[PDB]
């Protein structure tokens, strides 16, 4: 149920 | 166990809490970035 | 124990939280990009 970001780095970080 | 179901459970959601920050915290360093285009581009094209 | 079940929807509350966040802040990260591609038009 829970759930992490879509990516581990943000894009364009 | 109800116990250890529980605590699996309370760490994979501090795992994805802590993760979800990093990414904000990214997010929110490529947003000052695009803030600092948009300010460029608008005096550039008036 | 009782901390810990405190602990738990504690930290699956605020997962749910980030998640409505997230969308929010994409359409605003969008927003900014796009601004930036009509800028750089002119």
């Amino acid at each position: 149920q829970a759930q992490g970001p879509p990516y581990p780095t943000y894009p364009g970080y | 166990n109800n116990i250890h179901e529980m605590e699996i459970q309370l760490k994979d959601a501090l795992e994805k809490n802590q993760q979800w920050l990093v990414y904000d915290q990214q997010r929110e360093v490529y947003v000052k970035g695009l803030l600092a285009k948009i300010f460029e581009l608008e005096k550039k094209t008036e």
